[PDB]
RNA sequence: CGCAAGACGGACCAGAGCGAAAGCAUUUGCCAAGAAUGUUUUCAUUAAUCAAGAACGAAAGUCGGAGGUUCGAAGACGAUCAGAUACCGUCGUAGUUCCGACCAUAAACGAUGCCGACCGGCGAUGCGGCGGCGUUAUUCCCAUGACCCGCCGGGCAGCUUCCGGGAAACCAAAGUCUUUGGGUUCCGGGGGGAGUAUGGUUGCAAAGCUGAAACUUAAAGGAAUUGACGGAAGGGCACCACC
RNA sequence: CCCAUGAACGAGGAAUUCCCAGUAAGUGCGGGUCAUAAGCUUGCGUUGAUUAAGUCCCUGCCCUUUGUACACACCGCCCGU
């Protein structure tokens, strides 16, 4: 005998300053009615945001998980929680008659963020190649995987969240692997396919307000 | 009669013969 | 039931998790999050007959009822997350998928980005039905 | 939605379970450069006008 | 009488491959034995792409595809008319139909 | 959103590789092993096949622990049906997973023992080596990768052929067979009875290996051809079909 | 033949037949039968349409490929208590 959506306040969602297009959308919460607080029950919502919505003019297939780390007031301030690939793109890349190569790196940034980057790579049929197969040797594959693991530790351990995400928005890690591995086996469709959030440090609001200018 | 189920019936029949020969020992 | 955003320019996006099994179809609009649901309707809610819970008509009625309840709370657009049963079972969306998606397009709503979110395993547990399978 | 008229420019085949429907290439005589394929009951020849109660369906070809 | 030279499967120097579960039934089929399709498919067929293009928020949005790999048992495949009985000469053609 | 446990390693994944076979598919490290190629290295007949004897041996099954996610014999229930101790469905114990011991069997198949020689062709492919215009990466060239073009050896195979063989299907081996002899092991002798009885032996058990006879019977069977039929696929026709 | 009596039947359930042009259907008249004789049949005109110029959906038939332990041939063959 009562409309439950009459008790909801539509709070706006803000992306950090490393993205061009600012606001993502809105998200309704219940008003602080008794013990439960809006802000406390709102502080763990994950937004799967296509990068073409979030950046002005980039590829659309990349997605960014964004948790509402803190709420200022009518503003869900978000922080990075994991890059992902649209399975449309991920499946599209995996075709027969070539070697799929993957490499995961359990890594830590300068500040207390622990990531789990997942690289992917596909051996390229050359311009003059008549042979259908286009496969790599097992030692060629694990030389590539060793390079992938080296390059991803190199481009995460030296810099912070904001700079590695500005390396994730282009294919700075993916294109560097694609360059470095030409001498081993020329592979073409080389991306970081997923980043996963494992540890964050104790929350500082000064750190998040530096992420939001 | 499938040759597998023939082999199953001959095993049960043997298993009853070993059960009935044992009771004189 | 008011999204207090500006009159014209800006759109109130949501996301509908369209779960199309072969023996039922769900149309489930949520907020950008997914954690706060706006409206949910299945096929078996609309049809008084157990055999055609997954029928494309049940999914059409479902999507129309959602898109009506969705326009009330002030949601203009929808992202889509199409889902099939998945796991060890079938990874094709059921016959209510295309009817429900077409229906809410026809029923006024705007369409953002579409993707499959089907639970595809690396390799799951042993699938139901025996060695010799589902004989009929 | 309005009730529109379309002219049969080509009668493609005979579809339907009992072959009871001509499948027809129709040209919209309002928007004179828009054409769709469309199922029709009864005897149809080239250059007779169909009354469409909606102009947004399109039949699946033979 | 030996009907197929390969024995209807594609192992020559193994003696065992892993069983896949048939997608239609749940039948356990040797991987090499199974009749495999790779269905790329647009999430909407023909009638709904007309509607999405008009009710899309975006500027000439290319629609996403749904990448299934179907594994069939021989019985499911023939019943569902994926494969088909052929003449003893025409059986030997390994060319996929156009 | 998380958290936990236990299974399993999709897509890449192939008439691809490796392994004596059973079998083997996430990453990284360690531990020993192995084929093939390369060799103007060494020993110098050390070999091939094998009664006895020995190692390994899918799944199921057994005994003692650890674990129990899913699936699931038995079981209970709901359906179908005339009945339905089936097929379908909801649950569901043993089991399925791990360690330690058994077990020793599979349509364990290539239904094709191993070693050796000889006898057409062609395109591929996997591994190693060798040679060759040219593109390409390390750019700063060297030499290595990625391709391309050939050669050689060994490998899984493939296509073609009046080698030749075969009852034929078919087979570069199932050929070199009445023009019959390269070496060697196992094994068959019409169909049943019967892999039964009985004795031995192995096993905790289930069962394994070895293994008859009386009696019974004119066929059982193999390949191929023509028909008929099909609840297999496709094509065509008819107001004694339909619309 | 005459007078008289004046029942059901208010367009037909499941199912099913025949038919595309002078056709269907309406309508009578001949022939066969016939001593007596048409609710039948076989012919003839007369009046004269609806719909369709298609398909393999149903029902049959015929193909081609396929499988077979069938061959007086699926009403076949055949297994166990």
């Amino acid at each position: 005998v009562v409309d439950p959506f009459s008790k909801k306040d539509w709070y706006d969602v803000k992306a950090p300053a490393m993205f061009n297009i600012r606001n993502i959308g809105k998200t309704l919460v219940t008003r602080t009615q008794g013990t439960k607080i809006a802000s406390d029950g709102l502080k763990g919502r994950v937004f799967e945001v296509s990068l073409a919505d979030l950046q002005n003019d980039e590829v659309a297939f990349r997605k960014f998980k964004l948790i509402t780390e803190d709420v200022q007031g009518k503003n869900c301030l978000t922080n990075f929680h994991g890059m992902d690939l649209t399975r449309d793109k991920m499946c599209s890349m995996v075709k027969k008659w070539q070697t799929m190569i993957e490499a995961h790196v359990d890594v830590k940034t300068t500040d207390g963020y622990l990531l789990r980057l997942f690289c992917v790579g596909f051996t390229k049929k050359r311009n003059n190649q008549i042979r259908k197969t286009s496969y790599a040797q097992h030692q060629q594959v694990r030389q590539i995987r060793k390079k992938m693991m080296e390059i991803m530790t190199r481009e995460v351990q030296t810099n912070d969240l904001k700079e590695v995400v500005n390396k994730l928005i282009p294919d700075s890690i993916g294109k560097d692997i694609e360059k470095a591995c030409q001498s081993i086996y020329p592979l073409h469709d080389v991306f970081v396919r997923k980043v996963k959030m494992l540890k964050k440090p104790k929350f500082e609001l000064g750190k998040l307000m530096e992420l939001h200018g | 009669m499938r040759a597998k189920w023939r082999k199953k019936r001959m095993r049960r029949l043997k298993r009853k013969r070993r059960k009935m020969r044992q009771r004189s020992k | 039931s008011l999204g207090p955003q500006v009159a014209e320019g800006e759109n109130v996006f949501g996301v509908c998790h369209i779960f199309a099994s072969f023996n039922d179809t769900f149309v489930h609009v949520t907020d950008l999050s997914g954690k706060e649901t706006i409206c949910r309707v299945t096929g078996g809610m609309k049809v008084k007959a157990d055999r055609d819970e997954s029928s494309p008509y049940a999914a059409m009625l479902a999507a129309q009822d959602v898109a009506q309840r969705c326009k009330e709370l002030g949601i203009t657009a929808l992202h889509i997350k199409l889902r099939a049963t998945g796991g060890n079972r079938t990874k094709t969306p059921g016959p209510g998928a295309q009817s429900a998606l077409r229906a809410l397009a026809r029923s006024g709503m705007k369409i953002g980005r579409i993707e499959d979110v089907t639970p595809i395993p690396s390799d799951s547990t042993r699938r139901k039905g025996g060695r010799r399978g589902r004989r009929l | 939605q309005p009730i529109k008229l379309a002219r049969v420019t080509k009668v493609l085949g005979r579809t339907g379970s009992q072959g009871q429907c001509t499948q027809v290439r129709v040209e919209f005589m309002d928007d004179t450069s828009r054409s769709i394929i469309r199922n029709v009951k009864g005897p149809v020849r080239e250059g007779d006008v169909l009354t469409l109660l909606e102009s947004e369906r399109e039949a699946r070809r033979l | 009488t030996k009907k197929r030279r390969n024995n209807g499967r594609a192992k020559k120097g193994r003696g065992h491959v892993q069983p896949i579960r048939c997608t239609n039934c749940a039948c356990c089929v040797p991987k090499d034995k199974a009749i495999k399709k790779f269905v790329i498919r647009n999430i909407v067929e023909a009638a709904a792409v007309r509607d999405i293009s008009e009710v899309s928020v975006f500027d000439a949005y290319v629609l996403p595809k749904l990448y299934v790999k179907l594994h069939y048992c021989v019985s499911c495949a023939i019943h569902s008319k994926v494969v088909r009985n052929r003449s003893r000469e025409a059986r030997k053609d390994r060319t996929p139909p156009p």
